[PDB]
DNA sequence: AATCTGGGTCCTT
DNA sequence: TAAGGACCCAGAT
């Protein structure tokens, strides 16, 4: 459910997400691009932005199919509609 | 150190070392 | 203005 | 069933 950082004591939700927090403090970033050798701290920051060498557009405009690698993107997209 | 067991309260520097304590109970 | 940071919830074994 | 994986979002660069 939730836990109290041991650095910061802030309370951080989820089970699982406190490492993903502490590595604001400690600065590790374990995921690294495998083409671009970029590392992040978290593993769903990587797979967005491996989306930039995949050319992956996993939003889709389910009016005319306009595709989009960003849900800000679609959000524009949309105004169209 | 910030990797602290909720059951047992020793400390671990890593997460995987927090992790390879986590079968001991 | 677009993109990022850090923190939230849901789902699926 | 922990917790990995996915995705959303308010605020910040
Ligand atoms: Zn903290
Ligand atoms: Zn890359
Ligand atoms: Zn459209
Ligand atoms: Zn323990």
């Amino acid at each position: 459910h939730m836990q109290k950082c041991p650095i910061c004591e802030k309370v951080i939700q989820g089970a699982g997400k406190l490492p993903r927090h502490i590595r604001t403090h400690t600065g590790e970033k374990p995921y690294e691009c495998n083409i671009c050798k970029v590392r992040f701290t978290r593993q769903d920051k990587l797979k967005v932005h491996m989306r930039k060498h995949t050319g992956e557009k996993p939003y889709l405009c389910q009016q005319c199919g306009a595709a989009f690698a960003h849900n800000y993107d679609l959000k524009n997209h949309m105004r169209v509609h | 150190k910030p990797y602290l067991c909720q059951q047992c309260g020793a400390a671990f520097a890593h997460n995987y070392d927090l992790k390879n304590h986590m079968r001991v109970h």
